């Protein structure tokens, strides 16, 4: 027997161990996330402990299978995946001192803490507390104190902790034989021996550079008609040519712009479509809106849900004395159970989360039949931007008009079209500086090419630069303002919320042109369309099997990211950007800041 | 009028594991095949060769009944010229197979919360099995070039591995309780007649 035959029968025995093994585990885990008992949290840690250690021991077996004598390359792929040393190429004693690392990183970000000047027991975690003040506070002050005390006393916590952590990572990545822990990141999207489908991991950073100078002009307006409308606000606080100051964003980071919605509305007296209150009259609950759900993917030719998901699921807070987490979360437990967790209300916001959450699950089902390696993703975006455009198609208009749930007498004015096109892009566009400028430093940082004397150096030179932000207050290398952000501290590659956000643009414009919409992109509807249902069933299907290059190129016919679909999308308020800053100054000195 | 045993293969109260699959030898007696094929408790009900449609009105000379059970997805293994870890290694039709396969879904039985790990099946094998064969054996799968020694090691497994049944997997993975019923005829007796 060859040694690909060795591997095929190795790979047989791992799938069906694993299969049951996983499964116990995602059991126990589910059980404790939905009845919280220090009974389910020591169950949730055996079985997980006996999977991670399954793992451990079969990635130890794999490797004795070397890669270059396997042809077959669904082989390989499941070989290698397996294979991956991880922090497990290190000595024992680096590895546990890297593991104590990121615990004490973890820990510090979620209790640390900030107490208000003069009473050391009225004090703020970052959430709620904090984020309470950066996402709903209008005081100045009030969100100086919050951004440079979260900073101040949490993140010089990390700084030596940041280092120590950089510096194992490269010796795990370079043992691993990447460049550097960035690169491993980058691997991710790598795809090899694939004629007209491989992409390289240095390939990645000139896609996103590429693409993200065709985002600037777009940013650059969105960017001035924000600093304008904030400067009404904030007269004696914001430069009509400099940089939006750090703690006047919306959120802990200006990750998102969402929360500057109420100051930058452009026609604050059209309001919002919120059907939350159509759905209260007809009296829904949470089973109709799974229910409905349920219809739109069956009305684009996917599977209804399975009698299972209905029976196990939890679709509404248990209430009571029983205590679950109740972030959304869809389910792939293995063995063809799929459950969706959620704690439901009757509004509008969380009936665009069940279809977004069942997006997931319609992926999770579309790709069972491959092998267990294989049931994920095409790569680490994927997921979700299958996941985003289900919100997109069952917010509009047109389709919240055919559930009965918009009134018929409701037409769409251009007006609201761009109240909403701005909200979306506070969120959406308003991120794409933010991640690119994240992700660029800790790639600069892995690469060598920051010191650390200046970290925070560049790290504010970069916020200015790229993202139009400058910081407050001054900081000096005892911060380290990046980990401040749980991604980061967490130990999180974040480029994958770029890349996600170009995809999903991509999967829209392509699946709504599989069902003929006509208009702007913004208002398409994939409903009762089975040619796209059709067209993205055969992504889905795939899962990670195929290069992320082919998967990409089944729903869209390209086989890159491709920033074209994005900007189509916003075309409409990109226009009328640009017409309402004639009489501004568009674009940003980096050297203005607050503090002179 | 001495009727045919069906109840103690279809009611019994554990089934055989599909690599072990049992074998009743049904003889001397009177059959009515209809009430199975009428009762509408099966999900899988397939006769090949002959017809479920009252053809209780044939004689056989013996009726073999073959019980196991497998997931749900494994059925479609049971018929002639089918491919399979399940038709290969633990159960094999012939292509010319004169009989008929039946299946339900036994999930309320053969299911058990944290998993029942009674039912097994075989994972590996040299060869195929021949139709109507039945390999027992524990021998340790050699997939390698060095002797296993008996236990199992690198490239050194254990053929049989179980299934874990638990009562909230997919149907494809549910329990499925399957009677596979060959009808003989030699130029002999012909003694199950059953109208
Ligand atoms: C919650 O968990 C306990 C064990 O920790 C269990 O006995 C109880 O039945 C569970 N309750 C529910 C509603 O699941
Ligand atoms: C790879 O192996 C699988 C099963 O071992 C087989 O089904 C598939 O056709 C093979 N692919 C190639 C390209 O040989
Ligand atoms: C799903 O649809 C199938 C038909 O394709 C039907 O037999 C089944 O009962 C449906 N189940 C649910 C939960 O809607
Ligand atoms: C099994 O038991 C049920 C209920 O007693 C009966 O209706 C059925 O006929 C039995 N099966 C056979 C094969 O006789
Ligand atoms: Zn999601």
């Amino acid at each position: 027997s060859t040694i690909e035959e060795q591997a095929k029968t190795f790979l047989d025995k791992f799938n069906h161990e694993a299969e049951d093994l996983f499964y116990q585990s995602s059991l126990a885990s589910w059980n404790y996330n939905t009845n919280i008992t220090e009974e389910n949290v020591q169950n949730m840690n055996n079985a997980g402990d006996k999977w991670s250690a399954f793992l451990k021991e079969q990635s130890t077996l794999a490797q004795m299978y070397p890669l270059q004598e396997i042809q077959n390359l669904t082989v390989k792929l499941q070989l290698q995946a397996l294979q991956q040393n991880g922090s497990s190429v290190l000595s024992e004693d680096k590895s546990k001192r890297l593991n104590t690392i990121l615990n004490t990183m973890s820990t510090i970000y979620s209790t640390g803490k900030v107490c208000n000047p003069d009473n050391p027991q009225e004090c703020l975690l970052l959430e709620p507390g904090l984020n309470e003040i950066m996402a709903n506070s209008l005081d100045y002050n009030e969100r100086l104190w919050a951004w440079e005390s979260w900073r101040s006393e949490v993140g010089k916590q990390l700084r030596p902790l940041y280092e120590e952590y950089v510096v194992l990572k490269n010796e795990m990545a370079r043992a691993n034989h990447y460049e550097d822990y960035g690169d491993y990141w980058r691997g991710d999207y790598e795809v090899n021996g694939v004629d007209g489908y491989d992409y390289s991991r240095g390939q990645l950073i000139e896609d996103v550079e590429h693409t993200f100078e065709e985002i600037k002009p777009l940013y650059e307006h969105l960017h001035a008609y924000v600093r304008a409308k904030l400067m009404n606000a904030y007269p004696s606080y914001i430069s009509p040519i400099g940089c939006l100051p750090a703690h006047l964003l919306g959120d802990m980071w200006g990750r998102f712009w969402t929360n500057l919605y109420s100051l930058t509305v452009p026609f604050g007296q059209k309001p919002n479509i919120d059907v939350t209150d159509a759905m209260v009259d007809q009296a829904w609950d949470a089973q109709r809106i799974f229910k409905e759900a349920e219809k739109f993917f069956v009305s684009v030719g996917l599977p209804n849900m399975t009698q299972g998901f209905w029976e196990n699921s939890m679709l509404t807070d248990p209430g009571n004395v029983q205590k679950a987490v109740c972030h959304p979360t869809a389910w792939d437990l293995g063995k063809g159970d799929f459950r969706i967790l959620m704690c439901t209300k009757v509004t509008m916001d969380d009936f665009l989360t069940a279809h977004h959450e069942m997006g997931h699950i319609q992926y999770d089902m579309a790709y069972a039949a491959q092998p267990f390696l294989l049931r994920n993703g095409a790569n680490e975006g994927f997921h979700e931007a299958v996941g985003e455009i289900m919100s997109l198609s069952a917010a509009t208009p047109k389709h919240l008009k055919s559930i009965g749930l918009l009134s018929p007498d409701f037409q769409e004015d251009n007006e609201t079209e761009i109240n909403f096109l701005l909200k979306q892009a506070l969120t959406i566009v308003g991120t794409l500086p933010f991640t690119y400028m994240l992700e660029k430093w800790r790639w600069m940082v892995f690469k060598g090419e920051i010191p650390k004397d200046q970290w925070m150096k560049k790290w504010w030179e970069m916020k200015r630069e790229i993202v139009g932000v400058v910081e407050p207050v001054p900081h000096d290398e005892t911060y380290c303002d990046p980990a401040s952000l749980f991604h980061v501290s967490n130990d999180y590659s974040f480029i994958r919320y770029y890349t996600r956000t170009l995809y999903q643009f991509q999967f829209q414009e392509a699946l709504c042109q599989a069902a003929k919409h006509e208009g702007p992109l913004h208002k398409c509807d994939i409903s009762n369309s089975t040619e796209a249902g059709q067209k993205l069933f055969n992504m889905l299907r795939l899962g990670k099997s195929e290069p992320w290059t082919l998967a990409l190129e089944n729903v869209v016919g390209a086989k890159n990211m491709n920033v074209r679909p994005l900007l189509n999308y916003f075309e409409p308020l990109f226009t009328w950007l640009k017409d309402q800053n004639k009489n501004s100054f568009v674009g940003w000195s980096t050297d203005w800041s607050p503090y002179a | 009028t001495n009727l045919c045993p069906f109840g103690e293969v279809f009611n019994a109260t554990r089934f055989a594991s599909v690599y072990a699959w049992n074998r009743k030898r049904i003889s001397n007696c009177v059959a009515d095949y209809s009430v199975l094929y009428n009762s509408a408790s099966f999900s899988t009900f397939k006769c090949y060769g002959v017809s479920p449609t009252k053809l209780n009105d044939l004689c056989f000379t013996n009726v073999y009944a073959d019980s196991f059970v497998i997931r749900g997805d494994e059925v479609r293994q049971i018929a002639p010229g089918q491919t399979g870890k399940i038709a290969d290694y633990n159960y094999k039709l012939p292509d010319d197979f004169t009989g008929c396969v039946i299946a339900w879904n036994s999930n309320n039985l053969d299911s058990k919360v944290g998993g029942n790990y009674n039912y097994l099946y075989r994972l590996f094998r040299k060869s195929n099995l021949k139709p109507f064969e039945r390999d027992i054996s524990t021998e340790i799968y050699q997939a390698g070039s060095t002797p296993c020694n008996g236990v199992e090691g690198f490239n050194c497994y254990f053929p049989l591995q179980s299934y874990g049944f638990q009562p909230t997997n997919g149907v494809g993975y549910q329990p499925y309780r399957v009677v596979v019923l060959s009808f003989e005829l030699l130029h002999a007796p012909a003694t199950v007649c059953g109208p």
